[PDB]
């Protein structure tokens, strides 16, 4: 299950320099 | 990163100065709850000559300062990737949920956690990072004995030392892990970070066991939100009592934020003092208010003390 994590996860893989 | 001088530091005032100018048209319409993007960079930039100002004549030990170093460099890149969302997001900045829109919020929410750092580590404009007290003894132990005394290591480093005592299950989970503790999300974690973190997910001996059932697995977690947002999302539960759900604050970082609904109807509000989170979350269920986790009928058991 996921919730707000995937807010967070959304908001780092579309603005961090990743991976 | 190279060392600091005022010449730098100049460049980022003429660019956070930009990202004003660019935040300050009339057609964004700004809402001035946080995180307040026209109140952040110029109060960045109070604090910044504050610490000029105490480290003026001895701007040598300020420059060499690899927290500042670090800081700085996360800025420039920072506002210039403001800058590129301006420039390359046109006419969807005039909008509403657009996703340059939606990214100059998050990156907002950055430069408020970025204040919150370069505050606490540099309160009054005086370098107070290698004299650090983190809240959690134990999470403090931990730090002196992975990093000693260093105010800021690299997410590598931080993943490597945490897996040694609390140990990883997939880099799935590591990733997960650093989108919530990596606040000013420069691929860093300073002494600030952890101590939000360890005090957000206590006690230590379990950190990652109530990471996984407070944030990953509960669907009460709402990370990062606005009082209003928390309202609005309560708001299609307002007839069904005991229904619930928690965030993190930007304004008060390291507490959490009980939003509830009542009988009458009404939503409130709940910050514990320096209690578990699983602990209130405990109580709050056998007293009838904390019931429906964002209104789903199942009630996590968190049980495990
Ligand atoms: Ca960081």
């Amino acid at each position: 299950l996921s919730e707000g994590l995937r807010e967070s996860l959304s908001s780092y893989i579309s603005l961090a320099e990743d991976p | 990163p190279g060392t600091v001088d005022k010449k730098m530091v100049e460049k980022c005032w003429k660019l956070m100065d930009k990202v004003v100018r660019l935040c300050q048209n009339p057609k964004l319409a700004l809402k001035n709850s946080p995180p307040y993007i026209l109140d952040l960079l110029p109060d960045t930039y109070q604090h910044l000559r504050t610490i000029l100002s105490r480290y003026e004549g001895k701007m040598e030990t300020l420059g060499e300062n690899e927290y500042f170093r670090v800081f700085m460099e996360n800025l420039m890149k920072k506002t210039k990737q403001t800058i590129s969302l301006f420039k390359e997001g046109k006419e969807r900045m005039y909008e509403e949920n657009s996703q340059p829109r939606r990214n100059l919020t998050k990156l907002s929410l950055i430069f408020s956690h970025m204040l919150a750092e370069l505050k606490g580590i540099f309160p009054s404009g005086l370098f107070q990072g290698d004299t650090f007290r983190i809240t959690k003894a134990d999470a403090a132990e931990f730090w002196r004995k992975a990093f000693g005394e260093k105010t800021i290591v690299p997410w590598k480093s931080f993943r490597q030392a945490l897996h040694e005592v609390h140990p990883i299950s997939s880099g799935l989970e590591a990733m997960a892990l650093k989108s919530t503790i990596d606040l000013t999300c420069n691929d860093y974690i300073s002494v600030f970070e952890f101590d939000i973190f360890t005090r957000l997910f206590q006690p230590w001996s379990s950190l990652l066991r109530n990471w996984n059932s407070l944030a990953v697995t509960h669907p009460g977690y709402m990370a990062f939100l606005t009082y209003d947002e928390v309202k609005a999302r309560l708001q299609k539960f307002i007839h069904k009592p005991g229904s619930y759900i928690f965030r993190l604050s930007c304004t008060r970082l390291g507490q959490w934020a009980i939003g509830y609904v009542t009988a009458d109807g009404n939503i409130l509000q709940t910050i514990p003092h320096n209690k578990p989170l699983f602990q209130a979350l405990i109580d709050g269920f056998r007293e009838g208010f904390y019931l429906f986790p964002d209104g789903r009928n199942q009630n996590p058991d968190l049980t495990g003390l």
